[PDB]
C-alpha cells in the first residue's frame, strides 16, 4: 500500500488510531501537509545558513526569526499562507484532498506501481522531515543558535554529548588534553 | 588546518560503519526475494518472463530454433527428398521426412527441469 | 484472564511494598535502631541518612546482602479489599516521597 | 536427562505460558545486563570517569545490533512457533525481538545505574 | 612527524603542513551536491542495468519507436 | 543435477551399471553393439557427480560421460543429509 | 505387477520386528531438521553381521528385515553389501514427507545391470562422444552452452554448416536491407510473399553479377 | 514398460526415470515438531513428536517446496 515500505512489511499503527476509513482518510491527508510544510521547513532551515536573500541579511535566523522579523512581516506571511489554505482547493477527481492539482501532469498517465512509488518517497521524506525538523528546533531552542551554525562552531557532537567522546582522537576536549579538538567534532 | 575533520566525523562512520551495515541488511533481506539473482540462479519468474517477451517479439519469437535461417523449408524438404532417391539402397523404406523426424526427437527428459520452478 | 490475575498479583505485591516503604520512610527520623550498623568501618544508623542517601551511603555489601534475602523470600473479603486500598494509598504514598526526595 | 529436560523447558525461549514479549524481555534484561560490563571494565576509556556510561552506550548499541540482526532473521525465514492462531507470520517472533531490545536496554541501564550508584 | 625513514632523516625532508584548510565548508557543500547528483543518477543506472532491455514495451509503451536517420545509415552499409 | 549421457560406443559392459553409487544407470536392450545392451540414464536425477562410471568405462574415451552442472544442483546431486529441502 | 510395500513413516513406526538388531550412533538421519527418508526392506536367511551406513554395525533378523536412511546412496550402498551376501530381495522406497512411497531401486523389479525388455535407452546419443556439435556453433540457440543436449538433427545441420561456410569465394552475402521500406505491422499470400521475395533475390544476384563483371 | 508418464513431453520418459506409480497413504501425515510433553505428574519427555498446525518458517523459500521431485517437476502421478 501507500505509505509502507520495504523495512515495515505491514502497516505501522500500534494504537489503531486509524480504526476506520474515515480517520484513516484525515489522518493521511494532515500527515501529507504536515510532512510538505516539514520537508520545506528543513530544507527552509539549512538554506538560510549558506545564503540569505537580500534586505533578510539582518534577520536571525532559526526561532530566534520569530522575535527578529516584524509581526508585521510575520502577519504578512501568515497571510500569504493563509490565502494559500483558504482559495485552493483539492482538484476535481483527483486522488483526494491531499492533493491540489500542482504537477499532476507529471503523475497523469503512469503505472499505478510508479504512482505509488512517488507517493510513498512523498510520505517517507514528510515524515524524516517532520523528525529532522522537530530535531532542528528543539536543538535551536536549547543552545540559542541555529543547529548548523551550532555545528559549524562546535561540530557533532557540542556541550551535551562532547562529555561522552572527550576521550577520542581527533575530539579529544579532557582536561588536561594536550589538544582541544572539541570543535571538530 | 584540520578544521575540516567535523566532515570527517559525520562521514567515516557514516560511511564505513553505518552504509556497509545497512548494505549488509538489505542483501541478507535480498537474498530471500523470490528472484535473489535471477540472471544467474536457474529457474527464476522473472528469467522466464523476461525470455516470454523477447519470444513475444516479433523479431526474436523464433531465434533460438538452431535450424532458423532456411527461406524456403519446403524447397529445402524437396532437395533432400531427391537427393535421398537418387542415393538409397536398393530395397529401403526409409524415408526423408520421417528420418529427419527421428533425428530432431531424442529422450533428454532431464535437460533443463528446473524450468517447472518459473512455469 | 492471566493479564488480569498478573496484574492483580502485581497490584497486590507493589501495594505491600509501597506500605512497607513508606513505614521505612517515616520511621528512622522518629527513632533509629542502634547496634553499629557496619562495624567494620565504624558505620552507625544515627551516622547514616535516611532517603536515597542511604543508597550510597551504607555498603554495597550490605545492599547486596540485603538484596539476597530478598531474593530468598521471592524464590521461597473485607480485609483483602482493606489490603488492596491500603496498597493503592501507600504506592502513591511512596511514589510522591520519592519523587519529592529526588527532585529537592 | 531430567534436569536438562527441565532446564531447557524452563527457559525463557521455552517456558509454558509466556507471552512473546514476556519471553524477549526476559531475554533481554539478561542479554544487556550482562553485555554493559566487559566495555566498562576492558574498553577504552576503562580508566576515564565516564568508563561506566560508554560501557553502557556500547552495551546498548549490541544489544540494538542484535536486535536488528533478529528482525532481519524473522523477516527472511519467518518462524512461526510464537505466533498465535490466526495471526500474521513471524509475528511473535518479532514482537519477542523487539521486546528483547526493549529489554536489553533496561537491563544495561539497571547495570550501569548500580555499577554508578555502588561505585 | 616522527619520521622513520633513513632517507628522510639524513636529507632533513618535511612534510609542510598549511596554516589554513584549503577549502572551506560552502566548496565541500558544492562539491557534495555534484556527489549527490552523480549518486542519483548512478542509482538510476545501476537499476536499469539490473532490469536490462524491456521488449515487452511495443505492446504497451506510448508511441511507435523511432531510429534515427543516422543508425538507419549505418544498418543500411552493415557491418 | 548433472548431465549423463551415452554415446553409441557403448559396448554394454555393465560396468558403468555396477559402480553406480546412487543407480542413476541400467542396461536396457539394444542392437548396436555385440552384446546386445547399452547403459541407459533414467534416473539421472540422483547422480551425484563422481564419475564413476566414467572411471569404470573400458572403451578408448568414454561411451559415458557426466557432464557437471555447479549452478543447476540439487540435493540428491549434492547428497545433503543433515538439510531438506524437499 | 509389481506392488509397493506399506512402509509406515519412520516417526509412526517407533519399534517393529522387522527393524535389524543395531547398535545406534549420531550419524542416523537428522528427525529436527529432514523428514524426507529412504526404507530398505529385504528378506534374509541367516542373521549375518553387516555394517549399517551411518556409523555402527547391525545383526540383521532371520525373516523380513526394514531399515531408514536419509539417502539414496545410503541405502544403495547397504544393498550391494546386501547383494555381496547374496540377498538379492532387497527393494529401496523413496517416503515423501506426508508419507508417499515411492518403490525406487529395482525400479521395474529387474536389477539394472541385468538387461530387461521394455527398457529404452534415456540420455542416449546416436554418435561418439566428439560427435557433439561445437559449443561456439549454436550460440543464442535453444543449447547456447550445452552442446551436449543438442539434437541429432541439430548436430548434423550444425556440421553442415560448417562444411558449408568453408568455401568464402561463393557464399551468397545476405543483401543489406533497405530501412526506407518499412511499415506498420497493421498495413497476401504467404506463398505470394516467399516468390516476390525469390525474384527480389534473383534481381540481386543478377545485380551482384553484372557489378562484378564490369572490372574482371 | 514405466507407468510415470512425463508431465512435460509425452514423447519422452519421465524425469524420474521409475516404473511403479507412488503407493499413496491411508491418511497423509500431518505436520509436526519434535517438543517437550509435560506428564503432569513432575515427568517430561524429550522428543515428543506434536501437531504443528501451519509451516514451522513461513520463509517463501521453505512454503514454495512441495517435494515432488528435485524442482517439482514430477507430474501429477508424483502424488
Ligand atoms: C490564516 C492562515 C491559515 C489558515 C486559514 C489555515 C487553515 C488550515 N490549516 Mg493551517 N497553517 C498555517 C496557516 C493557516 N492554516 C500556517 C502558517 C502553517 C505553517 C506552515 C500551517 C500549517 C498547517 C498544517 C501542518 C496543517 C494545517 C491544517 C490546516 C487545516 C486544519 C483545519 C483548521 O482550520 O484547523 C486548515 C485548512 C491541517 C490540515 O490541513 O489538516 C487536514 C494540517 O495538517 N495548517
Ligand atoms: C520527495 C518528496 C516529494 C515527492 C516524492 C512528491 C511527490 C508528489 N507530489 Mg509533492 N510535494 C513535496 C514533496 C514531494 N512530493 C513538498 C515538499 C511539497 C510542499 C511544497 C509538495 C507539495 C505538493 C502538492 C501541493 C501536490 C504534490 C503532488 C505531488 C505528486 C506530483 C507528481 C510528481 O511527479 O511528483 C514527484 C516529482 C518530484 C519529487 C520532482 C522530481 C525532481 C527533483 C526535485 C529533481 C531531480 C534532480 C536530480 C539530481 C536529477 C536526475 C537526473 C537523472 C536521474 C534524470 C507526487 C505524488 C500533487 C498530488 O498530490 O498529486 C497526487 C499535489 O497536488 N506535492
Ligand atoms: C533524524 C533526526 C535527528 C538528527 C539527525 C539529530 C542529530 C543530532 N541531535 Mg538530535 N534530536 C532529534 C532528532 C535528530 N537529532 C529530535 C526529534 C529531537 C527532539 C527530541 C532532538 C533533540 C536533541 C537534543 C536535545 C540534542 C540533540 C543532539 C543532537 C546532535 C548529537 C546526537 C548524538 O550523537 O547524540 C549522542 C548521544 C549519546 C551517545 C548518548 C545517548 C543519549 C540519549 C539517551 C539518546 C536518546 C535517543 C536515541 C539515540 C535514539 C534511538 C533510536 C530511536 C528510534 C529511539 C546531533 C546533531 C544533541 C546536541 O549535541 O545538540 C547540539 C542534543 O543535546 N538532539
Ligand atoms: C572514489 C573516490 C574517493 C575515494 C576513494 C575517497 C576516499 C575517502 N574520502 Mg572521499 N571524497 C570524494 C571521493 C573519494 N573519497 C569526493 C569526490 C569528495 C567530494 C564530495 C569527497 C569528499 C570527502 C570528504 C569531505 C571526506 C572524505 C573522506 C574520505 C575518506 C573516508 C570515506 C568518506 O568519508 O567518504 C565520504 C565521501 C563521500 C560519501 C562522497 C562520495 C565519494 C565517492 C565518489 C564514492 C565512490 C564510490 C565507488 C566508485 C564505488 C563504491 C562501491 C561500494 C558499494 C563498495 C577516504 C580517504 C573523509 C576524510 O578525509 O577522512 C580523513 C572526509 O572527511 N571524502
Ligand atoms: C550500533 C548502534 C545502535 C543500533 C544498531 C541500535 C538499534 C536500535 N535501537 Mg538504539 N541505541 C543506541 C545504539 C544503537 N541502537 C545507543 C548508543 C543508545 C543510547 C543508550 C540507544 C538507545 C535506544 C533506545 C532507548 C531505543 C533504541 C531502539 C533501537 C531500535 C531502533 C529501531 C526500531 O525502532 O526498531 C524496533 C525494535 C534498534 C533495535 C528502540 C527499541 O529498542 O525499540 C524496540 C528504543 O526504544 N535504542
Ligand atoms: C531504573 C533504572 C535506571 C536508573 C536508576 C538510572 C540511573 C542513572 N542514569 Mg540512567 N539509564 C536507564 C535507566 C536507569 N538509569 C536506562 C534504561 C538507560 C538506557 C537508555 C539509561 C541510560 C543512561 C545514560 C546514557 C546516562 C544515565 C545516567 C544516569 C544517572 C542519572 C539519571 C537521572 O537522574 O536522570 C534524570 C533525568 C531523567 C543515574 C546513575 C547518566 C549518568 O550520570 O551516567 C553516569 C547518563 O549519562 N542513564
Ligand atoms: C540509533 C540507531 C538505530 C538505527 C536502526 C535503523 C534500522 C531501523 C529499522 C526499524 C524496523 C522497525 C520494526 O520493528 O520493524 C520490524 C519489521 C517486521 O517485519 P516482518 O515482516 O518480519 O514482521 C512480521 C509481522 O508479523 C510484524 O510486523 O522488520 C524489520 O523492520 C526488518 C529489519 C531489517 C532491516 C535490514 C537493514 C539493517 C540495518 C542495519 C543498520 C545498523 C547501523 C548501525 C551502525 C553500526
Ligand atoms: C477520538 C480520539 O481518538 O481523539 C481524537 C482527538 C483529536 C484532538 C482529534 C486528536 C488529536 C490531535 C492531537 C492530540 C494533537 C497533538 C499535537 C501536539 C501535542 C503537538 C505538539 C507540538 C509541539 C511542538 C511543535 C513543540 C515545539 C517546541 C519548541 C519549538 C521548543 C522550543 C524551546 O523549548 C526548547 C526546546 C528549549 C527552551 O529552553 C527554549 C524554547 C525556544 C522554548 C487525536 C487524539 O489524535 C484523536
Ligand atoms: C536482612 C538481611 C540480612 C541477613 C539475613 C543477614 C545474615 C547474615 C548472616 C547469617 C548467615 C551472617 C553470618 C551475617 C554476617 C554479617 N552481616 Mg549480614 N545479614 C543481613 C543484612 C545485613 C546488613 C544490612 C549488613 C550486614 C552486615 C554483616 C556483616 C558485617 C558487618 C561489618 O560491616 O562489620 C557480617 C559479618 C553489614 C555489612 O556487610 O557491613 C559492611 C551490614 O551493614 N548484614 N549476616
Ligand atoms: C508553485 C506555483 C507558483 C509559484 C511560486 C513562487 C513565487 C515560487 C517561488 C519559489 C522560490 C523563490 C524558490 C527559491 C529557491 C531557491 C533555491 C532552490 C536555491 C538554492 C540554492 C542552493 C542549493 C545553493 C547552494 C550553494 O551554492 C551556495 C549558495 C553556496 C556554495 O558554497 C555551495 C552551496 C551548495 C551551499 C505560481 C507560478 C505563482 C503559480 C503556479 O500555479 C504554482
Ligand atoms: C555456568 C556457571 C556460571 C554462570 C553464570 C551466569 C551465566 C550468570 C548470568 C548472570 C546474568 C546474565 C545476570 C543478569 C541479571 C539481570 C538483571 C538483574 C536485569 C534486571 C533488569 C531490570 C530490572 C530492568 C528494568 C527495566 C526495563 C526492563 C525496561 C524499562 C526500564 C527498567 C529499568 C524498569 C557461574 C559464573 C555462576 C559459575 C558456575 C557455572
Ligand atoms: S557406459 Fe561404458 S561401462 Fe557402461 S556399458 Fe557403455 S561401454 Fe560399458
Ligand atoms: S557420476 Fe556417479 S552417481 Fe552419477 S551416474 Fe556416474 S557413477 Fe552414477
Amino acid at each position: 500500500a501507500v505509505g509502507v515500505c520495504l523495512p515495515l512489511t505491514d502497516k505501522f499503527d500500534p494504537l489503531n488510531l486509524a480504526s476506520t476509513d474515515e480517520k484513516l482518510e484525515r489522518y493521511t491527508q494532515v500527515e501529507i501537509k504536515h510532512g510538505r510544510v516539514a520537508m520545506i521547513a528543513v530544507v527552509g532551515y539549512i538554506m538560510p545558513e549558506i545564503f540569505r536573500f537580500p534586505g533578510c541579511e539582518s534577520f536571525q535566523h532559526g526561532l530566534a526569526a520569530l522575535e527578529s522579523i516584524p509581526l508585521e512581516g510575520w502577519v504578512q506571511l501568515a497571510a500569504l499562507v493563509g490565502a494559500h489554505e483558504v482559495l485552493v482547493k483539492p482538484r476535481a477527481g483527483g486522488l483526494g484532498t491531499s492533493d491540489f492539482g500542482l504537477g499532476t501532469e507529471l503523475l497523469d498517465g503512469i503505472e499505478e506501481p510508479e504512482l505509488e512509488r512517488k507517493l510513498t518517497a512523498e510520505r517517507n521524506n514528510g515524515r524524516l522531515a517532520m523528525v529532522a525538523i522537530m530535531g532542528l528546533m528543539v536543538q535551536d531552542g536549547m543552545f540559542g543558535e541555529p543547529p548548523l551554525s551550532y555545528m559549524s562552531k562546535n561540530g557533532w557532537w557540542g556541550e551535551g554529548v562532547q562529555y561522552f567522546v572527550q576521550h577520542l582522537n581527533n575530539c579529544q576536549s579532557f582536561s588536561g588534553s594536550f589538544v582541544d579538538n572539541a570543535g571538530v567534532c | 588546518y584540520g578544521d575540516n575533520r567535523k566532515w570527517s566525523a559525520v562521514l567515516v562512520p557514516l560511511t564505513t560503519l553505518v552504509f556497509p551495515a545497512v548494505a549488509m541488511g538489505s542483501f541478507v533481506l535480498y537474498s530471500f526475494q523470490e528472484d535473489a539473482f535471477w540472471r544467474l540462479v536457474p529457474g527464476t519468474k522473472r528469467a522466464a518472463e523476461a525470455e516470454k517477451a523477447w519470444r513475444e517479439h516479433p523479431l526474436f519469437k523464433d531465434s533460438k530454433d538452431p535450424m532458423f535461417g532456411l527461406l524456403n523449408p519446403d524447397d529445402y524438404e524437396k532437395g533432400l527428398e531427391e537427393a535421398w532417391e537418387r542415393a538409397k539402397p536398393a530395397g529401403s523404406t526409409v524415408t526423408v521426412k520421417d528420418k529427419l523426424k527421428q533425428l530432431s526427437k531424442q529422450d533428454s527428459p532431464h535437460w533443463e527441469s528446473w524450468r517447472s520452478l518459473s512455469a | 484472564s492471566e493479564t488480569f490475575r498478573r496484574r492483580r498479583i502485581s497490584e497486590i505485591k507493589n501495594g505491600r511494598v509501597a506500605m512497607i516503604a513508606c513505614m521505612g520512610y517515616i520511621a528512622p527520623e522518629y527513632f533509629r535502631w542502634p547496634g553499629y550498623c557496619s562495624p567494620s568501618t565504624d558505620l552507625k544508623f544515627a551516622d547514616i541518612p535516611n532517603g536515597i542517601q542511604a543508597l550510597y551511603k551504607m555498603p554495597a555489601e550490605a545492599w547486596a546482602q540485603i538484596g539476597v534475602f530478598i531474593a530468598f523470600l521471592e524464590l521461597f473479603r473485607r480485609g483483602l479489599e482493606a489490603e488492596i486500598n491500603n496498597g493503592r494509598l501507600a504506592m502513591v504514598a511512596i511514589t510522591g516521597m520519592i519523587s519529592q526526595n529526588a527532585f529537592f | 536427562g531430567r534436569f536438562s529436560k527441565q532446564f531447557l523447558a524452563n527457559l525463557a525461549f521455552y517456558r509454558d505460558g509466556l507471552k512473546p514479549w514476556q519471553r524477549g524481555l526476559e531475554i533481554g534484561m539478561a542479554h544487556g545486563y550482562f553485555l554493559i560490563g566487559p566495555f566498562t571494565s576492558l574498553g577504552p576509556l576503562r580508566n576515564t570517569p565516564e568508563a561506566a556510561t560508554v560501557g553502557l552506550l556500547c552495551g546498548c548499541a549490541i544489544v540494538g545490533l542484535v536486535s536488528i540482526g533478529g528482525l532481519i532473521f524473522g523477516s527472511t525465514i519467518k518462524p512461526t512457533r510464537f505466533d498465535k492462531e490466526g495471526d500474521k507470520p513471524a509475528s511473535g517472533f518479532i514482537e519477542m525481538i523487539n521486546w528483547h531490545a526493549i529489554g536489553g536496554l533496561g537491563g544495561a541501564g539497571f547495570a550501569h545505574a548500580l555499577i554508578t550508584v555502588f561505585g | 612527524r616522527v619520521p622513520g625513514g633513513k632517507r628522510t632523516k639524513e636529507l632533513g625532508l618535511v612534510v609542510p603542513i598549511p596554516e589554513e584548510d584549503g577549502l572551506t565548508d560552502g566548496q565541500i557543500a558544492a562539491l557534495f551536491v555534484v556527489a549527490l547528483v552523480v549518486l542519483i543518477a548512478a542509482v538510476d543506472l545501476a537499476r536499469s542495468l539490473y532490469f536490462g532491455l524491456q521488449p515487452n514495451k511495443f505492446k504497451t509503451a506510448k508511441g511507435k519507436g523511432s531510429i534515427t536517420p543516422f543508425m538507419k545509415r549505418l544498418i543500411e552499409n552493415g557491418f | 543435477s548433472h548431465a549423463v549421457k551415452i554415446y553409441d560406443t557403448c559396448i554394454g559392459c555393465t560396468l558403468c551399471v555396477r559402480a553406480c553409487p546412487t543407480d542413476v544407470l541400467e542396461m536396457v536392450p539394444a542392437t548396436v553393439n555385440a552384446a546386445k545392451q547399452v547403459a541407459s540414464s533414467p534416473r539421472v536425477e540422483d547422480c551425484v557427480g563422481c564419475k564413476r562410471c566414467e572411471t569404470a568405462c573400458p572403451t578408448d574415451f568414454l561411451s559415458i560421460r557426466v557432464y557437471l552442472q555447479e549452478n543447476e544442483e540439487t540435493q540428491y546431486s549434492l547428497g545433503l543429509d543433515l538439510a531438506d529441502w524437499s | 505387477e509389481i506392488v509397493v510395500e506399506s512402509i509406515p513413516r519412520p516417526e509412526d513406526l517407533l519399534e517393529s520386528p522387522k527393524f535389524p538388531m543395531f547398535e545406534g550412533s549420531t550419524g542416523g538421519y537428522m528427525s529436527r531438521s529432514t523428514r524426507e527418508r529412504h526404507a530398505i526392506t529385504w528378506t534374509a536367511k541367516d542373521q549375518n553381521k553387516f555394517e549399517m551406513p551411518t556409523g555402527g554395525f547391525a545383526i540383521m533378523n532371520k525373516g523380513e528385515n526394514l531399515c531408514y536412511f536419509r539417502k539414496k546412496e545410503q541405502c544403495i550402498s547397504l544393498g550391494k553389501q546386501l547383494r555381496k551376501m547374496k540377498i538379492e530381495n532387497y527393494k529401496i522406497y523413496r517416503l515423501k514427507k506426508d508419507g508417499t512411497v515411492i518403490f525406487m531401486h529395482p525400479a521395474d523389479g529387474v536389477f539394472p545391470e541385468k538387461v530387461n525388455k521394455g527398457r529404452v535407452q534415456v540420455n542416449g546419443r546416436p554418435f561418439t562422444i566428439r560427435g557433439n556439435p561445437q559449443q561456439s556453433e549454436l550460440k543464442w540457440t535453444k543449447y547456447h552452452m550445452k552442446s551436449y543436449e543438442a539434437d541429432p538433427l541439430t548436430t548434423l545441420f550444425i556440421k553442415a554448416r560448417v562444411m558449408a561456410f568453408q568455401d568464402i569465394p561463393n557464399l551468397f552475402a545476405l543483401p543489406q536491407p533497405n530501412m526506407e521500406e518499412m511499415v506498420p505491422v497493421e498495413e497476401y499470400t504467404k506463398q505470394e510473399y516467399t516468390t516476390r521475395l525469390m525474384e527480389a533475390l534473383k534481381r540481386v544476384q543478377d545485380d551482384r553479377k553484372a557489378k562484378e563483371a564490369k572490372s574482371l | 514398460s514405466s507407468k510415470w508418464v512425463n508431465p512435460e513431453d509425452p514423447e519422452m520418459s519421465h524425469p524420474s526415470g521409475l516404473y511403479v506409480l507412488p503407493l499413496k497413504p491411508a491418511k497423509p501425515q500431518e505436520n509436526y515438531i519434535y517438543t517437550w510433553k509435560k506428564g503432569e505428574d513432575g515427568s517430561i519427555e524429550d522428543y515428543v513428536k506434536t501437531p504443528f498446525k501451519g509451516p514451522e518458517r513461513a520463509a517463501d523459500y521453505y512454503t514454495q517446496r512441495k517435494g515432488n521431485g528435485a524442482w517439482d517437476h514430477w507430474g501429477p502421478q508424483g502424488e
